[PDB]
This record gives structure tokens, C-alpha cells and sequence, in this order.
RNA sequence: UUGACCUCGGAUCAGGUAGGAGGACCCGCUGAACUUAAGCAUAUCAAUAAGCGGAGGAAAAGAAACCAACAGGGAUUGCCCUAGUAACGGCGAGUGAAGCGGCAACAGCUCAAAUUUGAAAGCUGGCUUCGGCCCGCGUUGUAAUUUGGAGAGGAUGCUUU
RNA sequence: AAGCUCCUUCGACGAGUCGAGUAGUUUGGGAAUGCUGCUCAAAAUGGGAGGUAAAUUUCUUCUAAAGCUAAAUACCGGCCA
């Protein structure tokens, strides 16, 4: 669902464990990337969302649960695929230094830039993230023109739901100084 | 007549034009049984003949398969 | 059986022993 | 050590000198009839690994099955069946084990190992005889060869429940109702 | 020494085999 | 847990099984000598003669199937151009 | 026209395909051997340390038997054996390796060649299995050395490693890095132009 | 759950009694072959794995490689005089050591061995 | 392209100077054969015993 | 030189590359497979054609790539007025003979 | 069934097995153990009165 | 010209072996439907019945590419509980294990990968006056040594046939 | 002939097989539970399965692709009781 999201998004198989965490720069290098979107699985049961500029930048490392994908029939809601999206960001995301590090990868990792040749020339969809206890809580919307009574908006929900629980936020790529950690954080 | 008398069951179950027999199949090595029918098994398992060979070979297996001749026997 | 059996055999074999009581 | 340097050639399959090999090879048994003799192993580093001897009493057969599907899907191996072929046409022989040679777009060759069981030179030689006894007559047709042993999922762990100790004797024992004396 | 005697007849023999293997239809006679 | 006095045990022979056999890396080195190279290593080694580095690594996941097996692949192809131009 | 037999056309169809075929140049170099010069210099040393027939093996257990009931030197002999020789090859004791060139399987001899002049032993492909299985007494042998020869005929094994080491070895040197076959004759150059005849209106 | 036919699979343990007499007496026979020695091998004394077992311990297959020659009891010899040995297990701490070595001792206190032949 | 390119003796072309075994060499290959012995013994008890 | 594309598995590869499927760079890379690099230049016709007939790589094809070239090789003359009206009449009829047969 | 119903008919003679064993289950010879070995007597029983262990288990 | 080796044949050649029966239990392959879900199509029946091949007094499995997260266990098999639990099914009809633990019984081993190279030391025949005579197989490898909780080789001193 | 000991010497371990993709079947078991076919096709401080948010894949435990082996288990048939 993410991946159709995303028009200058490339899907990449499964990576091995046994690897280093530092050779996803070198694999992201190869397909000519500068955003690494990971999820790394454990015990076959969880999930853990990695986002990080890939040579030098800041990485955050979440722990998703409660998914529903787009395949589930009760949402609804389509959307052009290739679509610039509207992000939708909450007021915790500017206030917080940490929420602050995290909006940015946010908007590049779902940017979608404006001329893509990939992309799709008309706006139906908002991508919106919310901060209402310590997670994270990310939902679509369809954007649905009604008539005025004598236009107006309405949301009809479209794809993923999934909250992130962030864990820690490294300096490095995939490894380095720790500058965020959660210490409330409650593992499965 | 359909049927002839067959070399190896004695029934009169030779087919004359495919020449096979319906009830034991003679051409073929193996004799004709199947599973959905019980009674038509027991009718042709061993113990319905006479059992020239298989009588012998329990007496022979009580004495330990054993030669040669008794001691002082004339 | 095999010679390096027949070595085991001669050298280890299968002792007699009682254990008090 | 000659046998180290055959190991090694036989992991590069696709290079020059096997795939020439095995492209002239494929050709010659194509020629021949589908099962056949072979007076010597065409790897003779595989054969000995698996068991092979020159001795009086060894002998390798040459086999092809035709390769594909009956979108059914047939439960054992190219190699079992070409081992179940070889067994049918040496019957007084017992199928030791079987490995592959060549392989083309129509046919999966295979060579076979047979034992005589009844040649004084395997009867009076521990570490072979086993196989002169009576419960190892066509292991290939019960499934006691290795590819047999691949098909019936005998391996030990978590990930081969059904199948450890037979997978029908284990469904038998999971669905009989045991009733004691004193219930 | 190159073959080329030897080359000849087994060529010819497979064009033999070959027409009398396609003559066995009466549709390609 | 429960407080029991650690002891350091041998080490297991089996756990010797990551081979640093002298003998079988030159078994190895000779013989691909001797084999040549598969159709796929050509391709790798046209591309890296080239200076096309990125295209042989992902060319050689799409032919063996993992980043761990085309990272190897790449290094001792590497190799053997390094060992090639200076026997040459 | 009269008809061979399968066998017969079978080993006749595959000396053609070994002509035409462009073999690896590991298979190549066994397509080159040594003379009719060289070879029966080789076997002149040869013969001299033939490795003891059954029966006269059986008579010398036999005489050092009946002095018991009623002192010698180191046994030089030729080499055999291929596991034996390649071990021989690899500590460095052979100082002469001649390897047949008829091996049916040619992987078991493919890499001695190249096994050879890595550890710098001189080597020299003969021509037959059959001779080389006759030196010693057998049917075939892959592979023959020399280790030790005695005090007599040093010289004589170092002016036949000089022999073979810069009368075959600098010939070869030349065409073993190349592949062989092509052999193409006159019937097969008419039956390629008549190919690239057909593929010049219209590849289907 | 009778939705199979457990009709056909259905065993009844009327022998209970006569395996027993069947188990006694081959437990007699093996007494009978191995007249002065036990009926049964020497085995460690091992913890069980789980932490709801930890608490609680048992015996093993078979005495480590490492407690039998502290014990005096050489590897060859110990199959010989009634003594499994395990080459699998490992001793991984001093508690498990000493247990036994301590039982291999009292073992070799109350043995008889007869002087070959 | 070259479809039959020669080939580049990258390996061979250094030639070792040291056998690949540092295992040692045992006494049997110094001494007189044990075999040799063994058999002649054997040949011994039967011109002995006729 | 003229390419002709007749059978069905050429007009899959012709489907792939045409369409933004399969690029030049795919074609080119996965062109390097076991089937190359064999030589069949000086080959004898009894070798070559024992290898054709046991060689064809086993690779699927398209029902839009088979519907292709079965148009592409219909005849000018295959389905013309006068032989699509007798094969109608022919099945007409042959449907009242059964009818006759039932009654 | 068929088989057995044969025999009833037939006048051949019951081939009667006698009950052999496998193993034996009293010790047999001329040592310590088998002169004061107590056939009535059980496998414990009999290692009380020789003073050996039968069992070395749990 | 003669003689080797390789491949392939012939013989009512010398000596052997396979087929069929039985199939209660055992090892595989192939493989339904009725029924239930008050109808039925996923599902269930059922990895069953029918069909095909192959053994024995048992067969099979079997000495960890195991279980586990422990203070650890220690080949396989079977019983008792684990447990209608985990897990998967419109999270219907329902389907449905395993580890630990308590017992029964316990037994460990054989190769390939190393050159005997100061000695193919190995074995099938068939002629025997029964002790030893030849014909061969085999160096494209038959004996001895080694089989990774190991091992080799030297040295060393006791201990075993 | 054999067991142990010591060491300024060595210590070889199974490939169209693992693995990736796909189709079918199967399982309580898409970390695909197992199996089979097709396409591509490996490694050597390696490989497999697990544990772990704990800061990077740290730790734990085993060596697959060769083979043999009694007992405890089953039994509507066989020789009997
Ligand atoms: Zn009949």
C-alpha cells in the first residue's frame, strides 16, 4: 500500500538479519536513493518501521502495530495512484525537537515532488498524521467534492491505518549517537 | 456364447473375443482381486484348495528344519 | 565383523561386576 | 587427491570446460536407449561420496525421465523415478542410492549405484552386507533411498511435526480413541 | 585426416534417414 | 537467575566448521583457472571492466537471488581482474 | 545404401564432433603431445625402474623366506596412481609427471596441467593410457611419476627433464591458453555458406 | 467430535495385565543373562530445563566426557562396567560437576569388579 | 566481443615453492616395511611347518 | 535483412519489450543464460537438429501474443462470404438431423 | 477362516508348538548366582538375599 | 603386418537371482462422493474409502543443520497428563499440534574427503592329492588407520591380548 | 596389535544442493508447515534454526544435501495354547 504511495518509491526484497544495519546505505547507494523506508520483522509477529536519510542524516526507528490495509472492505475510499498527497501534521509535530525530526522525514519519504513524471495531475487524497498519546497515528482520507445547498469537502477514509510508537532517533545512518530515546516504551 | 472354460480358475469365465478371463484374468501374471469385494476374496485365498506344499513346512519348522537320518536307523 | 570392531572387542570388552548394597 | 579438485569443478557447473562437457555428453546418452549400462561413473568424485566401490558387484546404470508435470503436481522426485525404472530392469539388484549428470530441456539424467546381493565379494564384506539382508529389498520403491527420505519430511525439529516417524502412522495415533481398564 | 571423407557419408546417411522417415505419410509422398 | 559458578568448557571441533583450510583455497583459486567462467560472470566482469559497478551488482542479485550472495560474487570477481592484469 | 550399426556410427559420429567442436583450452592442450623422439626417450628411463610383476613379487617374499628359516637398499620404482600421484605433485616430489591423454572421463586429468606447473614440476601429456598401463602391469594408468632414481641414471632423468621441459613445454606454451577444434573441411564450409545464404532475405 | 470414524480407530488396553507379566518378565530375563550385575545402567543426575523446573531435578542420559575422567572412570571402560556416557552433554558450571563426580565415586565405593577372565 | 577468449593464468603463473602439507612424515617412510616383514613371517610358518 | 516475427514466443518477447514491461537493459542482461555462447557454426546437421529439438527453452507465452500471430498468418482467402455461409448452413442442418433422430 | 475351517476337516495332525522362549528366565551354570538363585522367588527378592541392587535408576 | 587398451556384442557358456501368492499390522504413490454447515459452493467428511507399487516378524524412525532461553536438556519409539491449550479458520460448521514433566525401553556406530608408496598389503572364480595351484577384478583405487563434543604424526612410560 | 599421556608438527567434514521467484497441493503453522514441478542459481572465521527495542543485527545452539543399527510400539492374517 505504502509502496503504490510513493511514485518514486522502489520495492527491494527481503534483507537478510544476519547483515549489518550500516549495508542498507550501501544497497540504498546502489538503487540511487537518498530515503530508506525498513520494515524489519521479529519473531515472524511484529513490526519496526525504519526511516532515515540515507549517507549522513537522522534515522527514527518505530514500533507499528494495528494495521489495516487497503484491502479491507470497510473503508470506502480510492485514490489516484501517483497522487501528490496534501500531509496533514499535527501542532505536537512543530513544538516537540524530536516530532520535529520526525516531520521532516515525514515529508520526504511521502513528498511525492512536484513535477514527477511518475505522479498523477490532480489532488484527491490527504495523508494525516496525529499525535494523540505517545504515538503516532497515520490515516488516509479521500478529499470528496459535495455541491454546496444554496463546493464543500467531505473525508472518506482510503488505505493504511497504522500507529507508530517511536523508539529511538540515531545522528548516524543506521547506527550512531542515540538522540532520542523513549523510556516508556512497553515491547511486545 | 460369450464365455469360455479358463486354464487357470476352471470357471467358465474366458471372454472369446478380448480373451480374458473375468474372474481371475489368465494372461495377466497376476491373479484378479480387489478390495470392495470380501467375499469374492475369501473364495479364492488360500485354505480353499488342498494345500500340497504349505500343510508341510509348520512340521518342518518344529523340528528346526533338520537333515540327514536318526542315529542307528537301519 | 570389521578388524577395528574385533581391536575394540579384544582390548574393552563386556565386563562382570556386582554393586553392593 | 584428485577427488577434491573433481568436487570443485562439479560446484562450477555453468563454466567452459563442464558445460562443453555436459553439452557432449547430453548428446552421446540421447543416442543410446533411455536406460542403459555405464561401464564407470561420469563422476566418479559424486558416485564414491554416495558409496561406490570397484568391486565385483557394483554396478551403475544410466537412466533419463522425461522432465515437466502430469498442473497436478506428482509427490516424489525425478530421481525416484528413475530409480523405481532402474530397480524394475535389475531386479536381483538393490538400488544403494542415485545422482544426477545431466540435465536437458525434455529429460533429467541420472546415474544409478546397484548392489549385488548375492556376489560372494558383498556377502563376506561387513559395511555393505546389510543391504543381502531381506528388509532392503527395492528401497526405492518403500522410499528408503535419499530422495525418499526428502519427500517424507524425516527431519528432526519444530518443522516437520506431520511427518517425523511416518506421516500416516502419525495421523493414526492423533485419531484412535484410547479407553482404559479403569476410566 | 580432416574428417571430410567420413563427414560426407554421415551426412548422407541422415538425409537418407530423414526422407525415409517423412515418406512413411502419404501426405508428404 | 540463580547464582552457579561459570566454568569455560573446550572448544568444540565442530565449531571449527568455518573452514580456513590452506588446502582448500587453493583447490578452489586452481580450478577456477581451469573451469573458465559462466555466462552471467562474463556479463559481471564486462561491467566491472567498465567502471558499471552498480549495474553487475544489481545484474548479479537478479541472477543468484540475495545482496549477501551478490556482494560475494562481486569481490571475487573483483579478484580475479585484480590477479589478471598483473600476471598480464 | 547398406546401414552401420549404432555403435559402430555412434564412436564415428563423436571423432567427427571433436574436430568440429571449439573445445576449452583445458581440453584443448591434451590434443597436443610429444613425439615419436621424446616418447621412447621417456620410456628408455622407464623401463629401467618398472614397478615387480605378481610372480616376481611373490619369489623375492619367497627367497628372504627360506634365508630366515636357514641389508637392503631403498625400492625405486615408477610411480602410479592418481590420488598418489597428485599427492606426490603437490608435496613436490615428483620430478617427472607424464599424463595420458585418453582419459574417458577428462575431468579426472583436467586440472593436472595447470597442477603441474603451479608447483613447477615438469609435465608431459603421452600419448595412450594403454602404454602408460603397460609400464606398469596393469591395463590403464591416468598418470605415472618419477620421484628417485637410483645413482646410475641421474644424468640420464636430467637431461630428460631438460628434454621435455624446452622440447614440449616451450611449444605448448604457445597454444594452451587458446581454445582448439575448428577443423572445419570442405563439406562443412560449403554447408555454413549455404546457411548464411538463407539468412540474408529474411530471418523468421 | 466424532466427526471421523473413530468407530474403526478405537483402542481398548484389555492387556494391561498381561503386558505387565510380559514386561516383569523380561526385566527377569535380562537379570538372568546379567546374573551379580544391575538390570539397568548408571545415569547422571541432571536439572531440568524450564524455570518451572529449575527447582526440581532428575536423571540423565549419560555422564559427561569431562566428570567421568575427574572421577577416576576412564571412557573406554565406563560402558564396560555399567556407566552411560553422554558426549552431547556439557558441564557449563562446577554445580553439575561436582554432583557427578560425588555420584561416580560412591558408585566405584560399592563396586565389585571381577578380574577378567 | 571475444566468444573463445585465451585464457589469463592469473593463479599459475606464480609458481609455489613450498609443498601445500606441513603435515610431518612418519617413520614408514624412513624404515623398512612393516608389510614386507609381516608377509615374509607368514611365508616363514609355512616352509617351517611343510 | 528482414525480421519476421512467426512464432507465438517471439511475439511474447515483442509484447514485454514493446510495452513498458521489460526494458533494453533486461533483454540484454538476461540474454546471458545457460543457451549462450554455443556454438553452431561448423556443427553437423544431425547434431544440430538433435539439439533443436531438445533444447526449446520452457518459457510461457501470452493468449494476446498467440492471438497475434494466428492473425497475422491468416490467409486473404480464409474467411471469405461464400465458405462462412456454408459452414453456418452445414451446422444448421446438422442440428436438424438430430431433431429428425428424436423424433 | 477358510484355511482353518480346512483344517477341522482334514485328517492331518495338529502340529502343536511347544512353548519355547527366546530368552531364558532363570540363570543357568556353575557360578555363585545360579546355585543360589530361587526360581519361586522374584528379581528383587533374590537380590535381597545375595545383598546387590537390582535397579540403579529412581 | 602383429599386438595392446576403450566401447559394444554372441553363447542351451560356468555359477546365481527376480516375477506369483499373502497383505490383519507396516512403507510409499494416487485419490472421491454421500454427510454436516436443517439447502449449498470455502470448509467438513478426509490428507479417509476404492485403485497401484513394495517388506518383515514386526515394519518404519533413529544417533541432532534438535529442544530450548534454562541453575539447562541430549538418538529414535510408545503410554499419562500437557489440552480441546497455542495456532489457523465470516475469529461459522469448526479444525487442531508441540516443548517441558512422570513412566516403559535404552546402544551406539560405518563411509567420502589424506600417499601403504620402504613394496594392492585386498578380493571373485575353478583345478585340486585339501596344502596350495593358476585365471582374473582392480591404481579412473581393493586392504589397514581416521569420521569434527573428533583425529593424525612423533616422543614417552605404564597397562591389555 | 591396543588404550592413555604430552606437544617448538598437522587437522582434509557430502552442490542443479541450499537460496530467490512462481504454480499446485498440504498443515494448527506465509518467519511459506512440509512436498513436488518450472526459471535463475550460491558460500567458506562458512552455513542452518532460534533469542533480542535495548542501539546493532552483538547473543544462544547445532552442522543439511552419504549410510547402518536391537528394545520398549502395532497387529481382523500365519503355527499353536
Ligand atoms: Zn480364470
Amino acid at each position: 500500500d505504502l509502496a503504490s504511495m510513493l511514485p518514486h518509491g522502489r520495492k527491494d526484497a527481503k534483507f537478510d538479519t544476519k547483515s549489518r544495519l550500516y549495508e542498507l546505505c550501501e544497497l540504498a547507494e546502489l538503487y540511487n536513493c537518498n530515503n530508506v523506508l525498513f520494515f524489519e520483522a521479529r519473531k515472524g509477529k511484529d513490526l519496526y518501521m525504519w526511516f532515515s536519510k540515507v549517507p549522513n542524516g537522522p534515522t527514527v526507528k518505530f514500533y507499528a502495530q494495528n494495521l489495516h490495509t487497503m484491502e479491507e472492505l470497510h473503508f470506502q475510499g480510492n485514490c489516484l495512484k501517483g497522487s501528490r498527497p496534501i500531509l496533514s501534521f499535527d501542532a505536537a509535530f512543530e513544538q516537540e525537537p524530536y516530532l520535529k525530526v520526525i516531520k521532516e522525514l515525514f515529508l520526504h519519504t511521502f513528498g511525492v515532488p512536484q513535477g514527477h513524471k511518475k505522479s498523477k495531475p490532480f489532488i484527491d487524497h490527504v495523508l494525516s498524521f496525529s499525535v494523540a498519546d505517545g504515538k503516532i497515528w497515520v490515516r488516509n482520507y479521500e478529499i470528496r467534492e459535495v455541491e454546496k445547498v444554496k463546493t464543500d469537502i467531505n473525508l472518506i477514509e482510503i488505505g493504511p491505518r497504522f500507529v507508530l510508537t517511536p523508539i529511538i532517533i540515531q545522528e548516524g545512518s543506521f547506527g550512531g549517537p542515540i538522540l532520542y530515546e523513549n523510556k516508556r516504551f512497553i515491547s511486545p | 456364447k460369450t464365455h469360455g472354460l479358463c486354464r487357470r480358475c476352471g470357471r467358465r469365465s474366458l471372454h472369446n473375443q478380448k480373451k480374458v478371463c473375468a474372474s481371475c484374468g489368465y494372461p495377466a501374471a497376476k491373479t484378479r482381486k480387489y478390495n470392495w469385494s470380501e467375499k469374492a476374496k475369501r473364495r479364492k485365498v488360500t485354505g480353499t484348495g488342498r494345500m500340497r506344499y504349505l500343510s508341510t513346512v509348520p512340521r518342518r519348522f518344529k523340528n528346526g528344519f533338520r537333515t540327514g537320518v536318526p542315529k542307528g536307523a537301519r | 565383523v570389521l578388524e577395528k570392531t574385533k581391536k575394540r572387542l579384544t582390548h574393552f570388552p563386556q565386563r562382570k561386576y556386582a554393586v553392593k548394597a | 587427491g584428485a577427488l577434491k579438485y573433481l568436487e570443485e569443478l562439479s560446484k562450477k557447473k555453468q563454466s567452459d570446460v563442464v558445460r562443453f562437457l555436459l553439452r557432449v555428453r547430453c548428446w552421446e546418452y540421447r543416442q543410446l536407449n533411455v536406460i542403459h549400462r555405464a561401464s564407470r561413473p561420469s563422476r566418479p568424485d559424486k558416485a564414491r561420496r554416495l558409496g561406490y566401490k570397484a568391486k565385483q558387484g557394483y554396478v551403475i546404470y544410466r537412466v533419463r525421465v522425461r522432465r515437466g508435470g502430469r498442473q497436478l503436481k506428482y509427490q516424489r522426485s525425478l530421481r525416484a523415478t528413475a530409480e523405481e525404472r532402474v530397480g524394475r530392469r535389475c531386479s536381483n539388484l538393490r538400488v544403494l542410492n542415485s545422482y544426477w549428470v545431466n540435465q536437458d530441456s525434455t529429460y533429467k539424467y541420472y546415474e544409478v549405484i546397484l548392489v549385488d546381493p548375492n556376489h560372494k565379494a558383498i556377502r563376506r564384506d561387513p559395511r555393505i552386507n546389510w543391504i543381502c539382508n531381506p528388509v532392503h529389498k527395492h528401497r526405492e520403491c518403500r522410499g528408503l533411498t535419499s530422495t525418499g527420505k526428502k519427500s517424507r519430511g524425516l527431519n528432526k525439529g519444530h518443522r516437520f511435526n506431520k511427518t517425523r516417524a511416518g506421516r500416516r502412522k502419525t495421523w493414526k495415533r492423533h485419531n484412535t480413541l484410547s479407553l482404559w481398564r479403569y476410566r | 585426416e580432416d574428417g571430410d571423407q567420413l563427414e560426407r557419408e554421415l551426412d548422407a546417411m541422415y538425409e537418407h534417414y530423414k526422407e525415409r522417415k517423412a515418406s512413411q505419410d502419404a501426405k508428404y509422398r | 537467575g540463580h547464582k552457579t559458578t561459570r566454568r569455560v568448557l573446550k572448544e568444540r571441533p565442530s565449531r571449527r566448521k568455518g573452514a580456513q583450510s590452506k588446502r582448500t583455497q587453493f583447490v578452489r583459486s586452481l580450478i577456477r583457472e581451469v573451469a573458465g567462467l559462466a555466462p552471467y560472470e562474463r556479463r559481471v566482469i564486462e561491467l566491472l571492466r567498465n567502471g558499471k559497478d552498480k549495474r553487475a551488482r544489481k545484474f548479479s542479485k537478479k541472477k543468484l537471488g540475495t545482496f549477501g550472495r551478490a556482494k560475494r560474487k562481486c569481490e571475487e570477481l573483483q579478484r580475479i581482474i585484480a590477479e589478471s592484469r598483473r600476471a598480464h | 545404401m547398406v546401414k552401420w550399426p549404432e555403435y559402430i556410427r555412434l564412436q564415428r559420429q563423436k571423432k567427427i564432433l571433436r574436430m568440429r567442436l571449439k573445445v576449452p583450452p583445458a581440453i584443448a592442450q591434451f590434443q597436443y603431445t610429444l613425439d615419436k623422439n621424446l616418447a621412447a626417450q621417456a620410456f628408455k628411463l622407464l623401463n629401467k625402474y618398472r614397478p615387480e610383476t605378481k610372480q616376481e613379487k611373490k619369489e623375492r617374499l619367497l627367497r628372504e623366506a627360506t634365508a630366515i628359516k636357514e641389508v637392503s637398499k631403498k625400492p625405486y620404482t615408477v610411480k602410479y596412481g592418481l590420488n598418489h600421484v597428485v599427492g606426490l605433485i603437490e608435496n613436490k616430489k615428483a620430478s617427472l609427471v607424464l599424463i595420458a591423454n585418453d582419459v574417458d572421463p577428462i575431468e579426472l586429468v583436467v586440472f593436472l596441467p595447470a597442477l603441474c606447473r603451479k608447483m613447477g614440476i615438469p609435465y608431459a601429456i603421452i600419448k595412450g593410457k594403454a602404454r602408460l598401463g603397460t609400464l606398469v602391469h596393469k591395463k590403464t594408468a591416468a598418470v605415472v611419476a618419477i620421484t628417485e632414481v637410483r645413482s646410475e641414471d641421474k644424468n640420464e632423468l636430467a637431461k630428460l627433464i631438460s628434454a621435455v621441459k624446452e622440447g614440449y613445454l616451450e611449444k605448448v606454451e604457445d597454444t594452451r591458453k587458446r581454445w582448439g577444434g575448428g577443423i572445419m573441411g570442405f563439406k562443412a564450409q560449403k554447408r555454413e555458406e549455404k546457411r548464411k545464404k538463407s539468412l540474408e532475405t529474411a530471418i523468421k | 467430535h466424532f466427526r471421523k470414524h473413530w468407530q474403526r480407530r478405537v483402542r481398548c488396553h484389555f492387556d494391561q495385565p498381561g503386558k505387565k507379566v510380559t514386561r516383569r518378565l523380561a526385566r527377569r530375563a535380562k537379570a538372568a543373562a546379567l546374573a551379580p550385575r544391575p538390570v539397568d545402567k548408571l545415569r547422571p543426575i541432571v536439572r531440568c530445563p524450564t524455570v518451572k523446573y529449575n527447582r526440581r531435578t532428575r536423571l540423565g542420559r549419560g555422564f559427561t566426557l569431562e566428570e567421568l575422567k575427574a572421577a577416576g572412570i576412564p571412557r573406554l571402560l565406563a560402558p564396560t562396567i555399567g556407566i552411560a556416557v553422554d558426549h552431547r552433554r556439557k558441564n557449563l558450571s562446577e554445580e553439575s560437576l561436582a554432583a557427578n563426580v560425588q555420584r561416580l565415586k560412591d558408585y566405584k565405593a560399592r563396586l565389585i569388579l571381577f578380574p577378567r577372565k | 566481443e571475444d566468444p573463445y577468449p585465451d585464457t589469463v593464468e592469473w593463479f599459475t603463473s606464480v609458481e609455489e615453492k613450498m609443498p601445500l602439507s606441513a603435515a610431518p612424515e612418519p617413520k614408514r617412510r624412513f624404515i623398512p616395511s612393516k608389510n614386507e616383514a609381516k608377509q615374509i613371517m607368514k611365508l616363514v610358518r609355512a616352509i617351517r611347518e611343510g | 535483412p528482414n525480421i519476421d516475427i512467426i512464432t507465438a514466443e517471439a511475439m511474447t518477447l515483442a509484447h514485454q519489450l514493446a510495452t513498458g514491461e521489460k526494458t533494453k537493459a533486461d533483454l540484454i542482461d538476461e540474454g546471458y543464460n545457460k543457451y549462450a555462447f554455443k556454438q553452431k557454426e561448423g556443427l553437423p546437421d544431425w547434431f544440430l537438429e538433435d539439439e533443436a529439438k531438445h533444447d526449446k527453452p520452457i518459457k510461457p507465452i501470452t493468449k494476446e501474443a498467440a492471438q497475434a500471430i494466428k492473425e497475422k498468418l491468416r490467409a486473404l482467402n480464409a474467411r471469405p462470404i461464400k465458405k462462412v455461409a456454408e459452414a453456418r448452413a452445414r451446422r444448421k442442418l446438422r442440428q436438424a438431423k438430430k431433431l429428425e433422430k428424436l423424433k | 477362516r477358510e484355511l482353518q475351517k480346512r483344517k477341522r476337516r482334514s485328517s492331518r495332525p495338529t502340529i502343536r508348538m511347544p512353548n519355547r522362549r527366546k530368552k531364558a528366565l532363570n540363570p543357568a551354570g556353575n557360578n555363585i548366582i545360579a546355585k543360589s538363585w530361587n526360581k519361586k522367588e522374584t528379581l528383587s527378592q533374590n537380590y535381597t538375599r545375595f545383598g546387590l541392587v537390582a535397579k540403579l535408576g529412581k
